[PDB]
Parts: C-alpha cells; sequence; structure tokens
C-alpha cells in the first residue's frame, strides 16, 4: 500500500515531510517545466526562432 | 455450545469529540484518549510506565511545585487545574489510553 | 378586513428566518435596550433562545435550512421578548424625560 | 509593441496548470478541515 508507505516514510515525521516537499519540488520543477515548454512548442510548430533558426544559422552567405 | 467461551464482535474506535456544555457548573471536566492495545499486549507494561512519568495531581499533594511530574509542576506553578490523572483502561480486544483533568473555565486551554 | 394580516403573514414568510427555526425576536439586533431586555428573560426562555440561535448559525455555516416541517409557523411564533423590551424602553424614556425637567 | 508576447503566453500556460492544480488541492484541504463543523451535530438537552 503506497499510501501507508508514504505515510510512514514521508508524512509522519515533520522532518521527513519537509524533506519530501523540498525534494518533491526539485523534481516537480524539472518535470513540469520540460512538459509545459514541450506543450507550448508543439502548439506553435515552425513559428518560433528555435524552429526557423537553421535557415540563417550557418547556411547563408 | 455450553462450554465454549463466546468471542465478542470487535468495537471500532473513533477519533471524535462530544461536548456537553453547562456554564452553570463550577468546574469543567475534560478527558482525552487514544485507542489502547487490550489486556494481552505486552506494550501495556510500557504504557503504564509512560503514565507513571506523567502521573497525577490534585491540589492536596504536598509536594507542590517540587513534584517530579512536569505536568504536575506546571499545574502548580500556573494554577492549571484542580486535578488530573492518566489512565490505561484495558479490555479484551481494545482499550483507552488517555488523561482526564478538572479545571476552572479560564485555565482549560493552558492545561490541555 | 384582513389586509394587514395578509401582508404581515406574507412578509413573515418572505423574510425567511423561520426556515432556520428562529422566532422573530431571535432576529433582533442587540442594541442597548435589547441587551437589557435579554438580561431579564427567565432562564428557560434564555436557554431556548440560545439554542435556536446556535442552531441557526450552524445551519448557516452549513448552507442548509431546516426541513419544511420544522419551520416556525407565522401564527406559532412566540414574541417572548417584546414584553420586556417595551418595558425597558418605557423606563428609559421616563428617565430621559425626567433628567430633562 | 510587446517583445514579451511569446514568453508572456508561455507563462500563462504554466500559471493555468499550476493554478488548476493548486486550487483543487487547497479546495480539498479547506474542505478536509471544515468537515468537522460541516458534519457536526448538536442537541438541546434541558433538565426539563
Ligand atoms: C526548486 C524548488 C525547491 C526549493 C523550495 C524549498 C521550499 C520548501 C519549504 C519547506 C517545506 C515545508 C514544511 C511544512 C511542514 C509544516 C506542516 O505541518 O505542514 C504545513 C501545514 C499543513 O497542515 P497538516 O495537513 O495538518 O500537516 C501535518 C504534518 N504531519 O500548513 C499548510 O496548509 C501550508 C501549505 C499550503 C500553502 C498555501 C499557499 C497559498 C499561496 C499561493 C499563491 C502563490 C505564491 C506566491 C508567493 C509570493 C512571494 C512574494
Ligand atoms: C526572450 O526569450 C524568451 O525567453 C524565455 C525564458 O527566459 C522563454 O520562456 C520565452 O518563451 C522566450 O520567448
Ligand atoms: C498561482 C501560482 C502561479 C505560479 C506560476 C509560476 C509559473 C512561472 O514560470 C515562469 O515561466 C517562464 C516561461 O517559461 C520562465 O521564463 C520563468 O523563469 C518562470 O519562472
Amino acid at each position: 500500500a503506497l499510501l501507508r508507505q508514504a505515510y510512514s516514510a514521508l508524512f509522519r515525521r515533520t522532518s521527513t515531510f519537509a524533506l519530501t516537499v523540498v525534494l518533491g519540488a526539485v523534481l516537480f520543477e524539472r518535470a513540469f517545466d520540460q512538459g509545459a515548454d514541450a506543450i507550448f512548442e508543439h502548439l506553435n510548430e515552425g513559428k518560433l526562432w528555435k524552429h526557423i533558426k537553421h535557415k540563417y544559422e550557418a547556411s547563408e552567405e | 455450545k455450553e462450554d465454549a467461551v463466546p468471542i465478542l464482535p470487535r468495537c471500532r474506535f473513533t477519533g471524535s469529540e462530544i461536548r456537553a456544555r453547562d456554564d452553570a457548573l463550577p468546574v469543567a471536566h475534560v478527558a482525552l484518549a487514544v485507542e489502547g492495545p487490550g489486556w494481552a499486549d505486552p506494550d501495556n507494561v510500557v504504557l503504564h510506565v509512560a503514565n507513571a512519568i506523567i502521573g497525577r495531581y490534585d491540589r492536596t499533594f504536598g509536594g507542590g511545585k517540587h513534584l517530579s511530574s512536569r505536568l504536575a509542576a506546571l499545574a502548580v506553578e500556573h494554577k492549571l487545574c484542580h486535578s488530573f490523572q492518566t489512565f490505561n483502561t484495558s479490555y479484551s480486544d481494545t482499550g483507552l489510553f488517555g488523561f482526564h483533568f478538572v479545571a476552572d473555565p479560564l485555565s482549560i486551554d493552558d492545561m490541555m | 378586513g384582513r389586509l394587514m394580516d395578509r401582508i404581515r403573514k406574507w412578509y413573515y414568510n418572505a423574510a425567511g428566518f423561520n426556515k432556520y427555526g428562529l422566532m422573530r425576536d431571535d432576529t433582533l439586533y442587540e442594541d442597548d435596550d435589547v441587551k437589557e431586555a435579554l438580561k431579564r428573560l427567565p432562564e428557560d426562555l434564555y436557554n431556548e433562545r440560545m439554542f435556536r440561535i446556535k442552531r441557526a448559525l450552524d445551519l448557516s455555516l452549513k448552507h442548509r435550512i431546516l426541513p419544511k416541517e420544522q419551520w416556525v409557523k407565522y401564527e406559532e411564533d412566540k414574541p417572548y421578548l417584546e414584553p420586556y423590551l417595551k418595558e425597558v424602553i418605557r423606563e428609559r424614556l421616563e428617565r430621559e424625560a425626567w433628567n430633562k425637567k | 509593441a510587446e517583445p514579451e508576447h511569446d514568453q508572456r503566453k508561455r507563462m500563462g500556460l504554466k500559471m493555468l496548470l499550476i493554478s488548476a492544480l493548486l486550487t483543487s488541492l487547497l479546495y480539498y484541504m479547506k474542505r478536509h478541515k471544515w468537515s468537522v463543523l460541516k458534519s457536526r451535530k448538536m442537541a438541546y438537552r434541558p433538565p426539563k
């Protein structure tokens, strides 16, 4: 049972609860950003500089 | 059937409260407890030792402010209650580990 | 005829405090006269008023009302405080008048 | 007129998701705590 394990290991002792929030945040950020940026760029294919950049990026004059 | 001892259906414990208020009563009584293990469990030995550390008090204890029980000392120093007791009431399959105290309306909060 | 009575009974139901189980007098704003009046109420009337009110606040925090059956009926609304409140105001006006003379 | 345009919108996406998430979470917590008063029951027991 994850809930019980989670409770015993993470949420019971206030010290571990804080550690879970911090470590939880560090991991949430990394994931959340990559995901949102991922969604944003897909919803905007070929419109961002990232996308068209190659045309003038060492391929002109 | 006649010589078999019946096993009783288990009793579910519930974290909850019941408040019977009557401001016309001189002192307030408060009891708080968590579920205990029940007769057979060895822990009951430790629980009782625990209750011994906290102990009990009542305005007629002469030890007063020097009583070893921290709660007792505090109750004295700050006039926290008329009395208080710890208990570990056991039952076959369950029990009640808690404490009960008697205080004046305006010191219930600090005592608790 | 029974016009004033049709109106009153109407407003009474329009008001809606009866849905909380409160008497008209339970809804009074507690200014100075009302406070004195309340101190004169007999213990039983006072404790009943207190429960009705506590009950109302609990219904209010829950965003509920009483079942239609429990609603106070216009004609069964007991004006338990009006008598005291009138005397308190009578006494006050006497003093005010007298202290002027 | 507004070079921030794209960044601003990218930020709006994150704001909404975190907003959706955080609001639900806080709704549950508010409800969890109040549950005590929401379900509370009382009775008037005079020595009548
Ligand atoms: C209700 C709480 C809302 C908080 C939303 C936090 C989201 C802010 O996220 C922002 O996104 C930008 C675009 O990728 C980045 O350039 C910023 O550095 C980043 O802080």
